[PDB]
RNA sequence: GUCUACGGCCAUACCACCCUGAACGCGCCCGAUCUCGUCUGAUCUCGGAAGCUAAGCAGGGUCGGGCCUGGUUAGUACUUGGAUGGGAGACCGCCUGGGAAUACCGGGUGCUGUAGGCUU
RNA sequence: CCGUGGAGCAGAAGGGCAAAAGCUCGCUUGAUCUUGAUUUUCAGUACGAAUACAGACCGUGAAAGCGGGGCCUCACGAUC
RNA sequence: GAUUAGAGGUCUUGGGGCCGAAACGAUCUCAACCUAUUCUCAAACUUUAAAUGGGUAAGAAGCCCGGCUCGCUGGUGUGG
């Protein structure tokens, strides 16, 4: 047997650009990106200062954007479709999220604007399971116990069985 | 010489207690002191608001004015060859009830209860608390078993 | 080089030991603490040995070497290169002070550090040697020898503990037999009736 | 590998918060503010109201503090609104002003002071406050425990508190939180907020709904049909549920009935229990081996 | 010329041969720093 | 027997894993027109009642960790007062009183206030 | 995901602090006017610093409340 | 915060080699690491924690009653 509502679904979806620098380049990835999305993304300051990348202290150098639900998964079939349907073993996180990256954007569904130029970007999926607003809702906030939480074999068996994927080893 | 600060050498008086730092229990706040109430000193580093002087830190005085937040007690200093009932001015977390005058009070209710009984009866009653008396005559009985013998150990090193 | 030894022998100053106010120690003399054939197990070297001061004082660390160099010295010519195992039980910690006269001689008569010595209470133990059970007289003889580096009076001791324990030897074969204490490197490990059962199952299996 | 962060001297350093704080259901910062006297006022009481907005009910109490823990004096409760009419809804803007009413009226009748200080009966959704009349007992003074409930415009705590008052007692308060009051023009709309304690806003949705959808609408509103309730009705059945609640606001408890003492979850089993089970354990973990060897 | 710089080594003797009086308790002390509305309260509960 | 709202004392109450939960309740849960707020109705706010004890929560278990409370350590360490006591000293013994703390070995694992329910 | 503070709170150090005293926003000027009392060094004198009040004008918050400078311990000056 | 010594684990990395095109595939190792132990310490460390000691109380200015005043606090001749 199984209990009915005890089941894997996916609660967010994380896409990031991270481009090093402020300027041009990032008012573009943030415009392909809030294309991709259908909402604005937001960016987010370099926490500190090292000169090897060439940062300083609170710069945007980054853009991203979090979605839930309907545009989650067809997002997240966009980005599956291109890399084939194709993830390897170390993917998974020990808490059951997992992600890739894409090299370039346009593939997924994107029409190819010189202007803007080309990014790619970080596709993140945070596995989730009815009850888990437990760890992170105000009044009465608790854990999620031990067998409620997800694990890497069940993400794994959750992947290869709902989106009939492959896991190569690596 | 040393130096005159305020709370100079009271990194452990004015401290919290093990495993006891946090949130003021509310129960100190819940208490009311009257006019004339004695109480107990004893500074709580937690709120800095109305802290004593650490010269007052475990003394005792009497409530003489009570105030929204505080209480003013009267209590004693010895100032070199004389003493001063001086009066200061503490926030409530660093005041408690001495549990030292409950118990006279206690004593004299329970006497004068005792007192107004047998006054019809005409019985004698003791009410001053006598000293340990030196303890009277008794047997001690041995159960046909006899005292064992106690001797030294010999000397034999440890270490 | 140095002041006469003489010159800091009794505890007359609290501990003050190297640290982020004492700075500028010269390093202690000695380094290592023990030697001889130290990766033995606990059943080969029952027979130990202590000597155990008498007197309340600080001990050189300087002399703590050299006790430890005549007394290896001793052992490795009667009882073979690795028929024992030294341990000095006694670290220099509390660093003495020299006010050095190159004139303005008493003012600002704070010294500055010289060297380390370690201070000793009545009854403690300063040298412990472990070894077979037919060594004792010359366990005996290197801790007599040894003696002679250091001031004050001292004894020697024959424990009843084995070896390096904390456990009496008349019945540690037995306890190791019925399984309360295993055998690890140089020591024991004492297993109470508290753990999980895990544990037990894993011993007894 | 890496440290054991819940490591033994992890543990004994460790101190455990409040209980309350632990289980999240107490803010001790706004509690110290909140419940504690002058210390000139001596022993007089500093009342305050309780509302806490459950998943499908309203507790609404009066308490004061003591030390041995706080004494509740009047107590309402959302699912008695049914006995008075209000038969579905139980938890949305209206129910919360019906309940701070009832708690309001509960407690003057208790207190023997009804025929004082009515309170708005005509309800308008405006601000009003009450005062007291001299030569007759002073209005009863308490004030509001949001709780951890996030004070945002519109909030069903505020309705309560906009209930009581109506009701009678003299609850400090501004018409800021109040559904009305927009930020842009710093205005408030007592027209707004009176259709919203009457709970048009619910019989507005109810129409959007009949507008497109139907299956929607029965799942969305599946107890509204079976108890019959149409969106216009609605207004009139909440005037006469406040009709009710200002006639008969007395509360009588429900008859006890007897124990049949029964048992619903495991005893502790006793030290002897406990170390014959490790007993038989370990004799049983020898005899398993010394046939599987 | 260096001197002695501090020490209190006859001081309990100097105090003690007078001897240290407690302060002089006795009934109805002073009204001097009680809150003053209270105190006009007081005053006026006496004058009525 | 037990739960909810507000608590008092703040681990005998915490932490890790496992088992069980009748009824009410607390929850998870279903949606975003209105109130309200976010990059995102995830959180917060709002409107509900299809499903579920999976999780939270409650009870219980662990030769469990911790915590609390005892025994041992121990009349040991230390210490008030005394001696024309010993000792070259370092220090030690005695007389008169007080008297600890680890390791090690036991026992326990929340009590309870006000109001309101369920066990018809 | 774990994380009792192992960070931060201008500075020395110590104490204190977790739905905060830390971080981020919103609004403001209780760093304002005024008489007394008290504490700290103390002679129980000043200065400095600080603590409870009281009387007005305010700020903030839904409110209880909190605030007349900096979380506390130091950062300052008679007569003419 | 200092500090000695051996035990058991792994690839978490580095160092000598070895079979390997290479392979956390493999051989020893030395290490750093982790887990239990172990020797010795602190005036500016501490869970614990004395002895000696520092306040306060041991009644008539106290208890138990009845009644008045209040412009303070007040659900309430409530509290004080
Ligand atoms: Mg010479
Ligand atoms: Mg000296
Ligand atoms: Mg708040
Ligand atoms: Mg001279
Ligand atoms: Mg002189
Ligand atoms: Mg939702
Ligand atoms: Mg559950
Ligand atoms: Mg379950
Ligand atoms: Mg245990
Ligand atoms: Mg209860
Ligand atoms: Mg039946
Ligand atoms: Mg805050
Ligand atoms: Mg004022
Ligand atoms: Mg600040």
């Amino acid at each position: 047997k199984e209990n009915p509502m005890r089941e894997l679904r996916i609660r967010k979806l994380c896409l990031n650009i991270c481009v090093g620098e402020s300027g041009d380049r990032l008012t573009r990835a943030a415009k392909v990106l809030e294309q991709l999305t259908g909402q604005t993304p937001v960016f987010s300051k370099a926490r500190y200062t090292v000169r090897s990348f060439g940062i300083r202290r609170n710069e945007k150098i980054a853009v991203h954007c979090t979605v839930r639900g309907a545009k989650a998964e067809e997002i997240l079939e966009k980005g599956l479709k291109v890399r084939e349907y194709e993830l390897r073993k170390n993917n998974f996180s020990d808490t059951g999220n997992f992600g890739f990256g894409i090299q370039e954007h346009i593939d997924l569904g994107i029409k190819y604007d010189p202007s803007i130029g080309i990014y790619g970007l970080d596709f993140y999926v945070v596995l989730g399971r009815p009850g888990f607003s437990i760890a992170d809702k105000k009044r009465r906030t608790g854990c999620i116990g031990a067998k409620h939480r997800i694990s890497k074999e069940e993400a794994m068996r959750w992947f290869q069985q709902k989106y009939d994927g492959i896991i190569l080893p690596g | 010489t040393n130096t005159k600060g305020k709370r100079r050498g009271t990194r452990y008086m004015f401290s919290r207690p093990f495993r006891k730092h946090g949130v003021v229990p509310l129960a100190t706040y819940m208490r009311i002191y009257k006019k004339g109430d004695i109480v107990d000193i004893k500074g709580m580093g937690t709120v800095q608001k109305g802290m004593p002087h650490k010269c007052y830190h475990g003394k005792t005085g009497r409530v003489y004015n009570v105030t929204q937040h505080a209480v003013g007690i009267v209590v004693n200093k010895q100032v070199k060859g004389k003493i001063l009932a001086k009066r200061i001015n503490v926030r409530i977390e660093h005041i408690k009830h001495s549990k030292s005058r409950d118990s006279f009070l206690k004593r004299v209710k329970e006497n004068d209860q005792k007192k107004k009984e047998a006054k019809e009866k005409g019985t004698w009653v003791q009410l001053k608390r006598q000293p340990a008396p030196p303890r009277e005559a008794h047997f001690v009985r041995t159960n046909g078993k006899e005292p064992e013998l106690l001797e030294p150990i010999p000397y034999e090193f440890m270490a | 080089g140095r002041r006469p030894a003489r010159c800091y022998r009794y505890c007359k100053n609290k501990p003050y030991p190297k640290s982020r106010f004492c700075r500028g120690v010269p390093d202690a003399k000695i380094r290592i603490f023990d030697l001889g054939r130290k990766k033995a197990k606990v059943d080969e070297f029952p027979l130990c040995g202590h000597m155990v001061s008498d007197e309340y004082e600080q001990l050189s660390s300087e002399a703590l070497e050299a006790a430890r160099i005549c007394a290896n010295k001793y052992m490795v010519k009667s009882c073979g290169k690795d028929g024992f195992h030294i341990r000095v039980r006694l670290h220099p910690f509390h660093v003495i002070r020299i006010n050095k006269m190159l004139q303005t001689g008493m003012r600002g008569a704070f010294g500055k550090p010289q060297g380390t010595v370690a201070r000793v209470h009545i009854g403690q133990v300063i040298m412990s040697i472990r070894t077979k059970l037919q060594n004792k007289e010359h366990v005996v003889e290197a801790l007599r020898r040894a003696k002679f580096k250091f001031p004050g009076r001292q004894k020697i001791h024959i424990s009843k503990k084995w070896g390096f324990t904390k456990f009496n030897a008349d019945e540690f074969e037995d306890m190791v037999a019925e399984k309360r204490l295993i055998p690890d490197g140089c020591g024991v490990k004492y297993i109470p009736n508290r753990g999980p059962l895990d544990k037990w199952r894993a011993l007894h299996s | 590998f890496v440290k054991v962060v819940k490591n033994k001297a992890y543990f004994k350093r460790y101190q455990v918060k409040f209980r309350r704080r632990r289980e999240g259901k107490t803010d001790y910062y706004a509690r110290k503010r909140l419940v504690i006297q002058d210390k000139n006022k001596y022993n007089t009481p500093k009342y305050r109201m309780i509302v806490r907005v459950t998943n499908r009910d309203i507790i609404c109490q009066i308490a004061y503090a003591r030390i041995e823990g706080d004494m509740i004096v009047c107590a309402a409760y959302a699912h008695e609104l049914p006995k008075y009419g209000v038969k579905v809804g139980l938890t949305n803007y209206a129910a919360a002003y019906c309940t701070g009413l009832l708690l309001a009226r509960r407690l003057l009748n208790r207190f023997g002071m009804d025929k004082i200080y009515e309170g708005q009966v005509e309800v308008t959704g405006d601000e009003y406050n009450v005062e007291s009349i001299d030569g007759q007992p002073g209005a009863f003074t308490c004030y509001l425990d949001a709780g951890l409930a996030r004070t945002t415009t519109g909030n069903k705590v505020f309705g309560a508190l906009k209930g009581a008052v109506d009701g009678g007692l003299s609850i400090p308060h501004s018409t800021k939180r109040f559904p009305g009051y927009d930020s842009e023009s710093k205005e408030f709309n007592a027209e707004v907020h009176r259709k919203h304690i009457m709970g048009q806003n619910v019989a507005d949705y109810m129409r959007y709904l009949m507008e497109e959808d139907e299956d929607a609408y029965k799942k969305q509103f599946s107890q509204y049909i079976k108890n019959n309730v149409t969106p216009d009705m609605m207004e009139e059945m909440y005037k006469k549920a406040h009709a009710a609640i200002r006639e008969n606001p007395v509360y009588e408890k429900k008859p006890k009935r007897e124990v049949k003492k029964k048992r619903w979850n495991r005893p502790k089993m006793s030290l002897a229990q406990k170390k014959d089970r490790v007993a038989q354990k370990k004799a049983s973990f020898l005899r398993a081996q010394e046939r599987a060897a | 010329a260096k001197s002695k710089n501090h020490t209190t080594h006859n001081q309990s003797r100097k105090w003690h041969r007078n001897g240290i009086k407690k302060p002089r308790s006795q009934r109805y002390e002073s009204l001097k720093g009680v809150d003053p509305k209270f105190l006009r309260n007081m005053r006026f509960a006496k004058k009525h």
